[PDB]
């Protein structure tokens, strides 16, 4: 059959193509992926080496898709790439967010927030501690954990099963994300409000004595000295308590929705 | 391991070199504080006028030190990049 | 009637007789399967190339709804 | 296959960013989570990149069974064709699918004034008809979820005014008891299943 | 039809964003929803995508007449073709007319009854439906600005000096907004101009 | 006709957007009107669009004069006189460039008068002129924002932020001058000579 | 060489471009400098025709000695033709297995074998090194970010020490980057450091 | 408008269904294929539907152009 | 001859991103956009502008360099090789001057030039940066001067960039800030 | 000018459409294609319509192009 | 396995020569050149070489074509 | 100098090509020019130079704008 | 690097410029254009030049092509 190797490579850039629609949505959420770290000519080859690494049948067989109309399976698709996005970013989420709660309880966000920004046009803390948590994650090999649950994905979900996230997950997924932050950050807010109430009521020993600076030149110091006495036991936190695993496909996703 | 030592490091430049200028900051900040309450006068430029100062001359002082400082710890963090 | 003018009007590749191309495959002959060929050839040229555009627009929109 | 029906594949795919932002309901799902993050003070908590997320996925729950309906409608095989106008008549059948969730939220004297405007319904009506309506929905439903906030804020600046603890900025203390006081009690699902209840 | 006639079809086919966003009244509907915007002082909702999708739909309600009309007329020597274009585009120009402002267009005619000439035209209604439209949104401000005062004078009535009321007015922008059927008053409104 | 002609016809139009963005008063006109969106405080609108599209119209009346007499004329057998007239025809737009840049800037560059000398000194002679302009667009209207801000705190209103009602001032005085008329004439008059 | 050499060597050289992209240290240089310009702020300059220019003149240096070996390095039966065309790439593999992450080839190896039965070859072995240097380009990104933070820290404490809550720091801050970068060896420290981890 | 759309989209569906295959049994008869005048006629007829196709998709192009720059800014 | 041909037209072809590095182009092109930067503006004046403007200048300083290399007869064995690298001499010429010896290695020599473009290019990088450090002082000082005059007036809530952009301009419109930095550049050079 | 756009227009249209149908008129002409020296005349016409409208069409987009290019 | 491209190129390759050199002996021979049946012979086998090899070539050219503007954007 | 670099190639070169091409019309009307192998030979050589010529004039014509819209538009 | 290259270059410029010339010799030799024995080795000559210049001018702008590709997008 002459003609048969020509056929076999047609079949694989085809399936390369729906392996982008669930793996690119994944490349912009990640902090060491997106355009503006990664971009030009290696993005769109670097993307295509993954979709066919991960990809889970005979690479050299035609594609079980070929009868099945285009858009109505596209659009699902980049949905269960932009879920899974969303999954794997929960770590660096929760540290970036905890940034900003310090940032405004020590510093400056404009009262009325009519400029609207204070501090840097994403303040530094809460770019800082984003940075910073996912250089670990990667040194704890994090990154095999993350290819590792694509390939899962494909096996108890497939395109041609109708995959679909599970609806009574998704609802809470914003509480989730906003109780980690909160917890973390808490020992740093309590001795801001403490110490703001201490300054507080000598105001009415020495009332002219003026409330506001004397706090506010203050507040950066406290922030910083509670912030190193904890710098340590926060790692522990992303590594495990955070990281998602591929345990967690059995509850999230379910087939034929 | 070389990363959390180097983000400690960090976190702790910051307390050391703004240490002093907000110090100073605080304590001319209460004296003015202070001797507003020992009178019946009642204005909110002075405590400004007192504190600049205060913190323009601090770091005046100060400038020479702070290049030591970066100057070394630029060094050190690129050696563990590459080493 | 002109033609049997019908639900053919409604589609852009006829996928349900392409894949029944390509399980017929498992030296030429010629001429006249040598121009059968030239449709199966070109046939699945070109579905390749509409796929590979419809997803870089269908994820390009929606990475265009979260910049914003 | 036919050319003509080549060319609007390639149109639709590159429309469909505008259409979402008009004739779907992930307009008001966005928007109402923008105004409860701005009534709780701290900005950028949620990152903009959750909100546009989760109200994205949440709304192609409402839509996708939708589009699919409109595709497999046009895929039987046992219709035939007269005429231009049996061919017209045949495709504005399989609209109806989406006109019809479109006339259930639009309101009528839009509708109405524009299907007049346009001579000298019509979808070209209903997506502007849609649009305004969902706009203004968002607006009223927001507008009662500002009043708790506001109470928590005359509270504590008139517990300050008790202890006689004048010029202390009453908003150090109060930012972190929004929080607490909403994260504490899932405010975050119970508004969103308020959301998708009201079209699912 | 004729090798001529293509390049001249093309080469307008290729402008269409241009002359829309400037000589079209695109213009006017684009400015007022975002002057509303701001003057519920909010920062993101709606999106840009929402606002110029609206002020997209209701322009072409108003303009489609136009190219209707004008078609009808290029389906259906030198000195004659010249004088045959001209009036099928005395249906637009006569558009431009109505709105631009009298003087410009002969201040424009001179540095280039005369009936006008649309490249005079062009410029003098661009830069007069911008003045229109922050005139109009000059009206809009008012009646929260009056709002935010009065909401001050609570506050100082209770002494709340640096409680800033920024977040009390805010929901109260909301309330009369709606309770004014806002949103359809202006469109209902701003396409009467044009009828 | 000639080849060499064609190719020399060819490639001035491939170059257009590049000469008329630096050697033509377009500069002029594209910075004021972005200047004055700046100095109202509105940061989308009128979108550059507009404001990119009607200055290239106002600056055409301008140049179709200078562009015209090259169209009238032919722009004649030998190197020193096909010389002689292809420079000829250039010179009427020498005559420009030369009127609107400073003698300093072209006699440096003269000794790295020449066409490449005079395009880079127009170009810095345009740029600071507009510059001049803007500055006298703010001032009638930071007074304004200094008013607003002095009699607030007469009323004791330590931090209720100005701009909520301050910038609908700015829109009434704008059109209550009308604006646009006086700088659109303004602008034209310093070039058309009428 | 025959026939068939002109399309091989045809057919790979128009694909070249792309393995360069994506199986050669040009993937890391390019992140590193871009890693740089953020820190800076500088998102407008320099220029990438700029950067992505010094980035491809050094990968040449490192390259280069895999080149020359082979077109120099380049039959009875199809197993003797086939077997020596393969001693020829061999000379490539040696790189990327010194270069990628154990793990990862280890992990794309098994599937592979998953799929087809349920040393490594070019098509599992080559997105295992890019993800590896784009991992290791992170890390270097990190420290060189990591002195500037400092500066933007330190200078926003300062202004509200005086009440300057309306300033904007970036106005400010951006200087001293620049004056900390030109008081170190800057570019050359990291193209002389870049280089000898292969060399 | 839409109501016009429609009509506009079904109208050239089918003139160039019609005229695909018009083309397609001129070629396969032989009374057609080997007579220069019917040579010369189908010599017409395959540019001017080439040209026709073209000229449409060119139009469409722009008019899903016009609302991109217009729309996203 | 044929294949120096082909030499000729690749030589061509890749001549805009030689420019883009090898030349003082790069130099230019920074230095200008960091005065727009330290103004505060971000919209004008358009990047088609200044990146035009200082192509320009730069070819002034680069025309010398161009017309030696046409005029001697660069191209049409080892005589052949010795013909043609006598003639790369007026750039390699150049580059030395700028590039600093302890990189070119990764006073009589003969450096290749594949090792003075890398060289040559991080140093005028590091040298454009000496310059945007410089520019930013003078106006620096403006935007603190403002604040603190506001606060004496207690209006710790009026942003001060509605006031301090006029002032940015009026004091470079003074200095002629572009015939200084354009007349400047041309004398590093020359 | 739109005044002088409409007569640049009008007579490029109207100088086209004469030289088309005049080619056409050769070829139908018996006398005309059969005769080598009246071939001769018609292969100088055939090019000479080629390359005006190729010149026109060129010029024509490189101006819009312009146009485009300076508005984004 | 993608190295099964290496099996395909390298038996065609061989397969390829031997028949290039065997039109070429087959020319050398005194009476291969000069016996009908001999040339007649020859030209069948020196017209499929031809056909052959440009398929090669021209299938190998899409397929390339493909992989292309899949990886490009 | 550079500015009059562009009038003296220009001009220079407009001369030298307008009369090779009237020097070979002229050469393909003249009987005794037409009719010799002597002078068709020579035709042969003079038609491709001056066709080479134009070509290569052109292309880096081409390739100094193309470099001009690189280093500017981007 | 670059000094290896410039040999490289020098080497094929050469070759081929007396390859060219000696074409030429043997056209003007009358012993050897009118003579078959010397005719047939011209033809192969003349063949093997065309080859070597077209591909030498084809693999040198693929090697440019891969340099844009890199650098301008």
């Amino acid at each position: 059959m002459f003609y048969a190797l020509y056929f076999e490579i047609h079949h694989l850039v085809a399936s390369a193509a729906l392996g982008f629609a669930r793996v690119a949505p994944i490349f912009f959420f990640l902090p060491f992926l997106n355009s503006g770290v990664l971009s030009g000519a290696p993005r769109n080859a670097i993307i295509i080496l993954v979709a066919l690494g991960v990809w889970p049948h005979a690479l050299n067989e035609a594609p079980p898709f070929l009868s099945v109309a285009m858009i109505p399976l596209v659009l699902q698709e980049a949905a269960v790439g932009v879920m899974l996005g969303c999954l794997l970013s929960w770590p660096f989420w929760v540290m970036h967010a905890l940034g900003c709660i310090i940032d405004n309880q020590r510093g400056a966000t404009l009262s009325s927030s009519i400029d609207p920004a204070n501090g840097i046009d994403t303040s530094e803390m809460a770019n800082f501690l984003n940075m910073f948590a996912a250089v670990v994650y990667l040194q704890n090999g994090g990154l095999v954990t993350m290819v590792d649950v694509l390939n899962k994905s494909y096996q108890l979900c497939d395109p041609m099963n109708e995959c679909t996230p599970s609806l009574p997950p998704l609802l809470t997924f914003i509480n989730q994300v906003a109780q980690n932050a909160l917890v973390l950050a808490s020992p740093v807010v309590l001795v801001l409000l403490l110490s703001e109430v201490f300054l507080g009521l000598l105001s009415r020993f020495a009332p002219q004595m003026n409330a506001f600076a004397i706090s506010l030149t203050v507040k950066s110091g406290i922030a910083v000295l509670i912030m190193l006495l904890y710098f340590s036991p926060v790692l522990p936190d992303n590594v495990l308590r955070l990281s998602f695993q591929a345990t967690g496909l059995s509850s999230w996703f379910y087939e034929r929705g | 391991d070389d990363l959390v030592f180097a983000g400690n490091k960090a976190l702790y430049l910051v307390l050391i070199l703004s240490g002093w200028p907000t110090i100073v900051a605080t304590i001319i900040g209460l004296l003015v504080g202070l001797f507003q309450t020992v009178t019946q006068l009642q204005e909110q430029t002075l405590p400004f006028g007192i504190k600049l100062l205060g913190v323009c001359l601090c770091l005046f002082l100060l400038s020479g030190w702070y290049g030591e400082v970066l100057l070394s710890y630029g060094r050190q963090v690129i050696f563990l990049a590459l080493a | 009637d002109i033609v049997s003018l019908d639900d053919r009007l409604l589609q852009a590749f006829s996928g349900s007789a392409i894949a029944t191309a390509v399980d017929k495959q498992t030296l030429v002959t010629d001429p006249k399967e040598l121009a059968i060929s030239q449709e199966m050839i070109s046939d699945y040229n070109l579905y390749v190339s509409m796929v590979s555009t419809l997803t870089r627009k269908g994820v390009g929109a929606v990475e265009t709804l979260l910049r914003s | 296959g036919n050319d003509i029906s080549l060319i609007a594949l390639l149109a639709f795919s590159t429309l469909l960013p505008f259409i979402i932002a008009s004739g779907t309901c992930f307009v008001k799902f966005s928007i109402v989570f923008v105004m409860v993050r701005n009534a709780l003070g701290l900005q950028q908590i949620p990152s903009n990149m959750t909100l546009n997320g989760v109200a994205l996925l949440l709304s192609m729950f409402v839509m996708w069974p939708i589009m699919h309906d409109a595709y497999v409608y046009f895929e039987d095989e046992d219709v035939t064709f007269n005429d231009i106008s049996s061919l017209s008549k045949h495709v504005d059948e399989g609209l109806d699918g989406y006109r019809d969730y479109l006339i259930k939220y639009s309101d009528r004297e839009l509708v109405q004034f524009f299907e007049n405007a346009q001579l000298k319904p019509s979808i070209f009506a209903l997506l502007p008809a849609y649009a305004l309506s969902e706009i203004k929905s968002a607006f009223k439903i927001g507008f009662y979820l500002y009043l708790p906030f506001v109470v928590v804020d005359l509270v504590v600046s008139s517990v300050l005014l008790a202890l006689g603890m004048m010029m202390m900025s009453p908003v150090t203390i109060s930012t972190p008891i929004k929080l607490v006081l909403f994260v504490a009690l899932d405010g975050w699902t119970l508004l969103s299943k308020g959301l998708i209840l009201q079209y699912m």
